[PDB]
């Protein structure tokens, strides 16, 4: 899996 | 208490909400084995900061719709809508 971060 | 449940309302900016979110179904958990959506960053003096959002808050509901089972992309889409205000219910571990 992947540790996803998104700026919003 | 252990989980404080807060309802926070962000007044949107042309630059956005001033937060980063992590997590989601199928992604690497923000903490433990919890696949929920969490606040991973809050822009200082940004809209979410002014609304009282904090790093580590668990996002349960956005504009009256639960994020239960949401993949990361759904949460991103839910927070990139057209509304000038974003109401979110969060759980905050004290």
């Amino acid at each position: 899996g992947s540790y996803l971060v998104t700026s919003v | 208490i252990e989980e404080e449940e807060l309802t926070l309302t962000i007044l949107r900016q042309t630059g956005g909400l001033g937060i980063s979110i992590a997590g989601g179904k199928g992604s690497t958990p923000y903490k433990g084995d919890d696949e929920g959506i969490f606040i991973s960053r809050v822009s200082e003096e940004g809209p979410a900061a002014r609304a009282g959002v904090r790093v580590g808050d668990k996002l349960l509901e956005v504009n009256g719709v639960a994020l239960q089972g949401a993949e990361h992309h759904e949460a991103v889409e839910a927070l990139r809508g057209a509304g000038t205000a974003v109401q979110m219910r969060v759980w905050r571990e004290r």
